[PDB]
C-alpha cells in the first residue's frame, strides 16, 4: 500500500560501502526517454534532486520490452545488490516450485510497478542514486535518488513479499493448480491450461491485481509478422539438454581418431568412465594425417562403449541452492550457440543450445544478448537465480552494443573470456 | 557577495578529522602582505576571523607574479582535501566544440570568480582554518576560517557548478531556446536571435546573476569574433584550438610539477597521447608545495612526448543534425590508424588516430574493429548518434572473418572504400588435413630450473630435427618447433601439436606480434600454400607425438 506505512530499515552489508558505479553514454533517443520518464517520476514525487555531495552512482538506460514501443527506465543495480544486505525475509521460504518448469505455459508479468508505492528507507535513499548523461556534456547530468522501493534493486521485492503474497491469495485458492513464482520485477505465471484457456487465466490475473492496485503490461495484439509475441510466454516443456555425441562414418583417417580420442580424452573428464587406451594404441607409429587407418583393434569395443557412456546423467550432480550457477556460451557458426549451467566444474546442470534465429543472420552481439536472456531465463524457471556468465567476447565489443538488444528486467553478472579449442568439443 | 543560495552540507570522511597541519614563518614583507589580503579578503564576507575553540589550520603561502610586485595568497589545502567526502563529478568529459550547431549570435561571460561567491556550508567551515606568523613573532597568531568555496578546495568546483545550475535553472526555461553550456569558468550562450536582443537577454542574465552574487564582469561585447571558449577559438563557420604550451625550465617545485599535471590532464581530452605518469609520480611525500624536486630520466621524457604531441593546430567545424554523419578510417601502417568524422565532404568535425592495444598477438581486422568501435562512443558522446562508416576492407573479408572466428564480433553498417592499403587476412589454415603433404609431429620442452631447452618434430617419410635452446620456455620451444616444421616443409604441410598454448594463437591468424617467433611464423605461413594445424593431448602416447623427444 501506498500509504503513510512506516519504512523498513534497510541497510548494507558490513564494511561495504555504496556504489560509485560510471555512467555510460546514451544516445539522444535514450536520453530523451530517461528525461521524460524522470521529470514525471519526481512529478509525482517517487524520485528527488539530488547534489554533488551524494557521491554515490548506479548506471541507467532504457530500452523497449519485447516488442513495444514504449520506452521503459531501466537502472543497472548489480553494484548495489551486491552491497546490499541479504534479506532473511523468506529467503529459504517460498522453496523453488520444483513443478512450474514442468507446465504446459508459463506467462512472465512484469509486476515492477507495484514498487512505487512502498517508501524507501529516507538513510538508504542515497545509495539508489542515478545520472541522466547530456549530449556532448553540455550540462552537468541530472541527478535523482529514489524515495520509493525502486524496480531492479534486490530489496524491493524482499520488502513487498508481504502485500504481495495477500494480493495472490484469493487467486492461489480459486485456481489451485496454477502456479505462481516471482524473481525481481517479474512474476512467473504458469498453468497446464490450453494456450487460450491459459492466457484468459492470465488475463484474470491481471484484472484482479488491477483492482489491488498494481498496473501490468497489457496484452495489445499478435499481429507482428515476422514473429515476435514468443516472448514472455514459455514452454518449459519443450526444454531439452544437449548429449555430447561422437562421429559416425564409414571410413577412418588417423586424423579423424585424433580428432576423436582427443576429444574422448577431455569427456573423460566428466565421466571418469572412458577408456581411451584401444583407440590410443592404434594410432602409434609417425603415420601421416590423410592416411586412411583401418578401424581395427577392437576399436568398435569402446568407441560404442563410450557411446552409451555418453547416455547416463553425471555421476554426483545435483544443485545446491547455496552456491552460484555459472554459464558458458560457445560460438558455433552460423546463428548456432551452445551453452552450459554447472555449480562446479564439470558437473553440469544443463546443457543446451540457443537455435532460435539459427538462419544466416548479421548480428552476433544481438545473438548473444539474447542468448544470454534465454539462458537467464531458463534458469530464473528452473532454480529461481540468474546465473554469472562468462562471455565470449571482448569487453569493448559487448559494451558497445547489448544494451541495444536487451529487453530483460534483470541484468546477469556476467565477464569475459577468450574461448579456446573446446567448442567443437559440444558438436 | 555573498549569494542568498542553500549551501550544499558537507562532510569529512567517516572517522577522519579536521586538518591540524601547522605552519612556519616564510619573509617579513610576506607575513606582511598577508595582513593586508586578509583584511581585504575579511571586507566582504569571504573570510571571517576565529581563535578559541577552532582547533584546525591549513598551510598558507604568498607568491608573486613576475609581472609586477604583487603578492597573494596561496593556501595549501592538499590537507584537508584527503579528509573531505567525495563528490561525485557529474561530467563524462568535457564538451567538444564539434559538438556545437552554429548560433547566430554568441556570446561567453566570465564566472571564474563566482564561486568565491557562492557560500559554503556553515558546519563545514571551522575546517578550513588557516593562521599565518608574525613579524618577528609579535603578536599571537592570526586564525582565519573561510565563508566561501576557497580556492584550490576539493569541493569548491563541484557545489560552484552544483549552484550555477539552480541559478540557471529559471533562466533557461523562460528562454527555451538559447543554449547555455556551464563548464567552470566559462558560460557560453547562444542564441539565433539578431544581436541585439540577444544583448538584452545577455544584461537580462548578467542582472539575474548579478541578483544572486554572481557577479560576471561587464564583457557582452565578446561579439569580436574569434570567441574563446574552454581554450577554443570559435569562429563564424570554424574552430582552431589555441596552442597550448608547457613551460619548459631548468627546476621544478612540487607546486610547479602539480601545477604543470593540472593543464596537462586538460590537454590529455582535447590531444591524445597525453601520458601523465612518470610526472605526477614525483609528487610523493608531504614535502612542502614550494620545494624542488628534480625530474627523473622518464619525467623528462613524457614531458618531450606531451610537448610535440600538442604542437599543431586543431580545426573542425560545427555540427549540423540536419545531415548524416559519416566517419571514415585509414590503415596508417605501424599499428596505427587514422580517421575523420564529417557531413560534407573535406569539412572534417573532428580527425583522430587509434593505438592498436595493450596485448601481444593481434591482427589488422580485430584492429579496425576496436577502431570502429572507439569511434561510436566517442560519437555518441559527442552527437548522441552512430555516425556511418566508410571502411577500407570487402564485404568478403568480412565475412570470411565473422565466421571462421570463435568470438562473437560485429560492425555496424559500412561502405567500401576503395583506398590502399586495404586490411585483409594475410593466410587461412586449413580445415581438412592434406593428402600428399609431409606431416610433422613437432614437440618441444625446456628445463624451468635452468631455462636450456630443445625444440624439434618428426614426420613420416622419416625425417626429425631437434634444436638445443638457451633460456627458453615450454611455450617459446613449443612454437619454435612449430618453427622448425615450417621452415623445414614444402608449399603444402601438416603440423600436429601437444601446445594448446601455440594452436590458439596461430589460430586466431595474427598479422603482427610482440615475440620475434611468433612473428617469424606469421612471416613462414603467409609464404606457404597450405598449412594445417592439428591438436592432440599429451602424455597419452598420440600417433608420433609420443615418439619425439628423448629428453
Amino acid at each position: 500500500p501506498i500509504s503513510p506505512i512506516e519504512t523498513v530499515p534497510v541497510k548494507l552489508k558490513p564494511g561495504m560501502d555504496g556504489p560509485k558505479v560510471k555512467q555510460w553514454p546514451l544516445t539522444e533517443e535514450k536520453i530523451k526517454a530517461l528525461v521524460e520518464i524522470c521529470t514525471e517520476m519526481e512529478k509525482e514525487g517517487k524520485i528527488s534532486k539530488i547534489g554533488p555531495e551524494n557521491p554515490y552512482n548506479t548506471p541507467v538506460f532504457a530500452i523497449k520490452k519485447k516488442d513495444s514501443t514504449k520506452w521503459r527506465k531501466l537502472v543497472d543495480f548489480r553494484e548495489l545488490n551486491k552491497r546490499t544486505q541479504d534479506f532473511w525475509e523468506v529467503q529459504l521460504g517460498i522453496p523453488h516450485p520444483a513443478g512450474l518448469k514442468k507446465k504446459k505455459s508459463v506467462t512472465v508479468l512484469d509486476v515492477g510497478d507495484a514498487y512505487f508505492s512502498v517508501p524507501l528507507d529516507e538513510d538508504f535513499r542515497k545509495y539508489t542514486a542515478f545520472t541522466i548523461p547530456s549530449i556532448n556534456n553540455e550540462t552537468p547530468g541530472i541527478r535523482y535518488q529514489y524515495n520509493v522501493l525502486p524496480q531492479g534493486w534486490k530489496g524491493s521485492p524482499a520488502i513487498f513479499q508481504s502485500s504481495m503474497t495477500k494480493i495472490l491469495e484469493p487467486f492461489k485458492k480459486q485456481n489451485p493448480d496454477i502456479v505462481i513464482y516471482q524473481y525481481m520485477d517479474d512474476l512467473y505465471v504458469g498453468s497446464d491450461l490450453e494456450i487460450g484457456q491459459h492466457r484468459t487465466k492470465i488475463e484474470e490475473l491481471r484484472q484482479h491485481l488491477l483492482r489491488w492496485g498494481l498496473t501490468t503490461p497489457d496484452k495489445k495484439h499478435q499481429k507482428e509478422p515476422p514473429f515476435l509475441w514468443m516472448g514472455y510466454e514459455l514452454h518449459p516443456d519443450k526444454w531439452t539438454v544437449q548429449p555430447i555425441v561422437l562421429p559416425e562414418k564409414d571410413s577412418w583417417t588417423v586424423n579423424d581418431i585424433q580428432k576423436l580420442v582427443g576429444k574422448l580424452n577431455w569427456a573423460s573428464q566428466i565421466y571418469p568412465g572412458i577408456k581411451v587406451r584401444q583407440l590410443s594404441k592404434l594410432l602409434r607409429g609417425t603415420k601421416a594425417l590423410t592416411e586412411v587407418i583401418p578401424l581395427t583393434e577392437e576399436a568398435e569395443l569402446e568407441l560404442a562403449e563410450n557411446r552409451e557412456i555418453l547416455k547416463e546423467p553425471v555421476h554426483g550432480v545435483y544443485y545446491d541452492p547455496s552456491k552460484d550457477l555459472i554459464a558458458e556460451i560457445q560460438k558455433q557458426g552460423q546463428g548456432q550457440w551452445t551453452y552450459q549451467i554447472y555449480q562446479e566444474p564439470f558437473k553440469n546442470l544443463k546443457t543446451g543450445k540457443y537455435a532460435r534465429m539459427r538462419g544466416a543472420h548479421t548480428n552476433d552481439v544481438k545473438q548473444l544478448t539474447e542468448a544470454v536472456q534465454k539462458i537467464t531465463t531458463e534458469s530464473i524457471v528452473i532454480w529461481g537465480k540468474t546465473p554469472k556468465f562468462k562471455l565470449p567476447i571482448q569487453k569493448e565489443t559487448w559494451e558497445t552494443w547489448w544494451t541495444e538488444y536487451w529487453q530483460a528486467t534483470w541484468i546477469p553478472e556476467w565477464e569475459f573470456v577468450n574461448t579456446p579449442p573446446l567448442v567443437k568439443l559440444w558438436y | 557577495p555573498i549569494s542568498p543560495i542553500e549551501t550544499v552540507p558537507v562532510k569529512l570522511k567517516p572517522g577522519m578529522d579536521g586538518p591540524k597541519v601547522k605552519q612556519w614563518p616564510l619573509t617579513e614583507e610576506k607575513i606582511k602582505a598577508l595582513v593586508e589580503i586578509c583584511t581585504e579578503l575579511e571586507k566582504e564576507g569571504k573570510i571571517s576571523k576565529i581563535g578559541p575553540e577552532n582547533p584546525y589550520n591549513t598551510p598558507v603561502f604568498a607568491i608573486k607574479k613576475k609581472n609586477s610586485t604583487r603578492w597573494r595568497k596561496l593556501v595549501d589545502f592538499r590537507e584537508l582535501n584527503k579528509r573531505t567526502q567525495d563528490f561525485w563529478e557529474v561530467q563524462l568529459g568535457i564538451p567538444h566544440p564539434a559538438g556545437l550547431k552554429k548560433k547566430k549570435s554568441v556570446t561567453v561571460l566570465d564566472v571564474g570568480d563566482a564561486y568565491f561567491s557562492v557560500p559554503l556550508d556553515e558546519d563545514f567551515r571551522k575546517y578550513t582554518a588557516f593562521t599565518i606568523p608574525s613579524i618577528n613573532n609579535e603578536t599571537p597568531g592570526i586564525r582565519y576560517q573561510y565563508n566561501v568555496l576557497p580556492q584550490g578546495w576539493k569541493g569548491s568546483p563541484a557545489i560552484f557548478q552544483s549552484s550555477m545550475t539552480k541559478i540557471l535553472e529559471p533562466f533557461k526555461k523562460q528562454n527555451p531556446d538559447i543554449v547555455i553550456y556551464q563548464y567552470m569558468d566559462d558560460l557560453y550562450v547562444g542564441s539565433d536571435l539578431e544581436i541585439g536582443q540577444h544583448r538584452t537577454k545577455i544584461e537580462e542574465l548578467r542582472q539575474h546573476l548579478l541578483r544572486w552574487g554572481l557577479y560576471t564582469p561587464d564583457q557582452k561585447h565578446q561579439k569580436e569574433p574569434p570567441f574563446l571558449w574552454m581554450g577554443y577559438e570559435l569562429h563564424p563557420d570554424k574552430w582552431t584550438v589555441q596552442p597550448i604550451v608547457l613551460p619548459e625550465k631548468d627546476s621544478w617545485t612540487v607546486n610547479d610539477i602539480c601545477k604543470l599535471v593540472g593543464k596537462l590532464n586538460w590537454a590529455s581530452q582535447i590531444y591524445p597521447g597525453i601520458k601523465v605518469r612518470q610526472l605526477s609520480k614525483l609528487l610523493r611525500g608531504t614535502k612542502a608545495l614550494t620545494e624542488v624536486i628534480p625530474l627523473t630520466e622518464e619525467a623528462e621524457l613524457e614531458l618531450a612526448e606531451n610537448r610535440e604531441i600538442l604542437k599543431e593546430p586543431v580545426h573542425g567545424v560545427y555540427y549540423d543534425p540536419s545531415k548524416d554523419l559519416i566517419a571514415e578510417i585509414q590503415k596508417q601502417g605501424q599499428g596505427q590508424w587514422t580517421y575523420q568524422i564529417y557531413q560534407e565532404p573535406f569539412k572534417n568535425l573532428k580527425t583522430g588516430k587509434y593505438a592498436r592495444m595493450r596485448g601481444a598477438h593481434t591482427n589488422d581486422v580485430k584492429q579496425l574493429t576496436e577502431a570502429v568501435q572507439k569511434i561510436t562512443t566517442e560519437s555518441i558522446v559527442i552527437w548522441g548518434k552512430t555516425p556511418k562508416f566508410k571502411l577500407p576492407i570487402q564485404k568478403e573479408t568480412w565475412e570470411t572473418w565473422w565466421t571462421e572466428y570463435w568470438q562473437a564480433t560485429w560492425i555496424p553498417e559500412w561502405e567500401f572504400v576503395n583506398t590502399p592499403p586495404l586490411v585483409k587476412l594475410w593466410y587461412q589454415l586449413e580445415k581438412e588435413p592434406i593428402v600428399g603433404a609431409e606431416t610433422f609431429y613437432v614437440d618441444g620442452a625446456a628445463n624451468r630450473e635452468t631455462k636450456l631447452g630443445k625444440a624439434g618434430y618428426v614426420t613420416n617419410k622419416g625425417r626429425q630435427k631437434v634444436v638445443p635452446l638457451t633460456n627458453t620456455t615450454n611455450q617459446k620451444t613449443e612454437l619454435q618447433a612449430i618453427y622448425l616444421a615450417l621452415q623445414d616443409s614444402g608449399l603444402e604441410v601438416n603440423i600436429v601439436t601437444d601446445s594448446q598454448y601455440a594452436l590458439g594463437i596461430i589460430q586466431a591468424q595474427p598479422d603482427k606480434s610482440e615475440s620475434e617467433l611468433v612473428n617469424q611464423i606469421i612471416e613462414q605461413l603467409i609464404k606457404k600454400e597450405k598449412v594445417y594445424l592439428a591438436w592432440v593431448p599429451a602424455h597419452k602416447g598420440i600417433g608420433g607425438n609420443e615418439q619425439v623427444d628423448k629428453l
